[PDB]
């Protein structure tokens, strides 16, 4: 019952309909007259910091860029602003995702008192608004839960190290927004499957998704490369937190220098 | 931007806020009107945020969100009484057999929806179950309600009123699902049938030793794992598991065997939403309206 057997494929064919609904748009950034790509990965990292000293979800992180990255698709932002979109989209994505979600009071704290109370209040108005408050959104996490139920056996390193690779495109807009959610997870579970134990893509899950690894091609050819690269990337929170053994230290794993795809 | 609304009266209150029905008058439509420091509540952004996907015949509709600067006020369909109220009502007629069929047939469909759209409502009982002129009974309040992932995460302990709350809750299990919102339905369809709660109990030990007296102490046959759980004690008395027919006496076989379904120990063995709207009680299911 904890898998939900009468109920997980039409979650999972639901989630698939709301990814589409949820998507932000791929060209915004070239929209924004004063933020680019590389400002986007400094908040991105930032907020990974914030969930680590907090001891936050990883889904609560997940659902904080998706809302920042739709916000972004339609309201243009100054540079020294995008920290207070940063700020309310991770307070409400803990009070939606959380058990103890952290007080106002520490959301001011974590900005340096660069912003008050009432401005991230404010600002938390002005996010619902804009996203009418559609927050139930689905994220890269909520497809990597189902595709782990297809392992045989399970393995605990295959499913930490899915789970850095998807934290790893949440940093980099270009190429990763023109990827839904469940196609980064599929190609984040085969690239760990593979760098683990050998192993690839099942069948089993080529039934459930319709995803082949020649549909996957695209998406993987640049976790990949992004993998290869990550510890030169100017962004470092990541691989810092993935040294750590609650996610059994995967960060420090090689990449395949191959895929054979 | 509440210019159009008409006030009437006062219709409930809790943890939330307070509940007023209204009536729009360009439309005419009745309404019920939710009004609601750390911000928005994380109540109210659940609540909205899961309502905004939840379309069902048996679900309350939630129509509009008025968000000003100093409040926020939810437009609901209206509904005429709660359930708890009806029962009440009821007293000595008691409630006929084709209505309560319907009405537990219906919270099923609700449910299963729910289900099938990630989301748990924890808090299932007679007060939160609203009813019409038509026939109709609807889900309501999602103020509790949390969407779940697959498999399922650690979620907010002790949750549920106290009389509908699952032994898997009171047992302090790491981890809780879909299954706790059948025994909550379970327990109210034996109320339905009584026209008072199965299980009655004044706190959290006063609950799992009611819940034991009428189905049995649980042990490893009938519910593999229950020794190990966090709050089971050795010392728990073992209660002899009561005749089912004891339990409720006036139901029938088909209806004694979907309770029993409801109400099964084990989370892995209860029945689901989905399955139980092909139990064999509901062959002879309609609509009727209700009698009062
Ligand atoms: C508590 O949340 C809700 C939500 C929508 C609602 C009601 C209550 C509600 C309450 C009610 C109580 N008795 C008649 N209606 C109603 O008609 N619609």
């Amino acid at each position: 019952v904890n898998e939900v057997p009468d109920y997980h494929e039409d979650i999972h064919t639901y989630l698939r309909e709301m990814e589409v609904k949820c998507k932000p748009k791929v060209g915004y950034m070239k929209k924004q007259p004063d933020i680019t790509n590389s400002m986007r990965a400094i908040l991105v990292d930032w907020l990974v910091e914030v969930g680590e000293e907090y001891k936050l979800q990883n889904e609560t992180l997940h659902l904080a860029v998706n809302y920042i990255d739709r916000f972004l698709s339609s309201m243009s932002v100054l540079r020294g602003k995008l920290q207070l979109v940063g700020t309310a989209a991770m307070l409400l994505a803990s009070k939606f995702e959380e058990i103890y979600p952290p007080e106002v009071a520490e959301f001011v704290y974590i900005t340096d008192d660069t912003y008050t109370k009432k401005q991230v209040l404010r600002m938390e108005h002005l996010v619902l608004k804009v996203l009418a408050f559609d927050l139930a959104a689905p994220t890269i996490n909520q497809f990597l839960t189902q595709y782990f139920l297809h392992q045989q056996p399970a393995n605990c390193k295959v499913e930490s190290l899915a789970m850095f690779l998807g934290e790893l495109s949440l940093i980099d807009a270009d190429p990763y927004l023109k990827y839904l959610p469940s196609v980064i997870a599929a190609a984040a579970f085969h690239l760990a499957l593979y760098t683990v134990t050998g192993q690839s893509w099942p069948e089993s899950l080529v039934q459930k998704t319709g995803y082949t690894l020649e549909t996957l091609k695209p998406c993987l050819l640049d976790l990949h490369q992004t993998y290869l690269r990550a510890p030169q990337h100017a962004q470092q929170s990541i691989r810092e937190k993935y040294k750590n053994s609650k996610y059994h230290g995967v960060s420090l794993l090689n990449p395949p220098e191959t895929l054979n795809v | 931007s509440m210019e159009n609304f008409q006030k009437v009266e006062k219709i409930g209150e809790g943890t939330y806020g307070v509940v007023y029905k209204a009536r729009n008058k360009l439309t005419g439509e009745v309404v019920a009107l939710k009004k609601i420091t750390e911000g928005v509540p994380s109540t109210a952004i659940r609540e909205i945020s899961l309502l905004k996907e939840l379309n069902h015949p048996n679900i309350v509709k939630l129509l509009d969100v008025i968000h000003t600067e100093n409040k926020l006020y939810l437009v609901f369909e209206f509904l005429h009484q709660d359930l708890k109220k009806f029962m009440d009502a009821s007293a000595l007629t008691g409630i006929p057999l084709p209505l309560i069929k319907s009405y537990l047939f219906q919270l099923l469909q609700g449910l299963a929806f729910c289900h099938s759209h990630r989301v748990l409502h924890r808090d299932l009982k007679p007060q939160n179950l609203l009813i019409n002129t038509e026939g109709a009974i609807k889900l309501a309040d999602f103020g509790l309600a949390r969407a779940f992932g697959v498999p399922v995460r650690t979620y907010t302990h002790e949750v549920v009123t106290l009389w509908y709350r699952a032994p898997e809750i009171l047992l302090g299990c790491k981890y809780y699902s879909t299954a706790v919102d059948i025994w909550s339905l379970g327990c109210i369809f034996a109320e339905m049938v009584t026209r008072r709660a199965l299980f009655p109990g004044d706190s959290e030990i006063d609950q799992l030793f009611r819940i034991f007296r009428t189905l049995g102490t649980p042990d490893e046959v009938v519910w593999p794992g229950v020794t190990s759980m966090p709050d089971y004690k050795p010392s728990f008395p073992k209660w002899a598991r009561q005749d089912f027919s004891k339990v409720v006496p006036p139901l029938d076989e088909d209806g004694r065997s979907l309770l029993s379904q409801m109400l099964h120990y084990d989370p892995n063995k209860r029945i689901s939403a989905k399955a139980a709207l092909a139990h064999p009680f509901f062959q002879d299911v309609t609509k009727p309206v209700p009698h009062l």
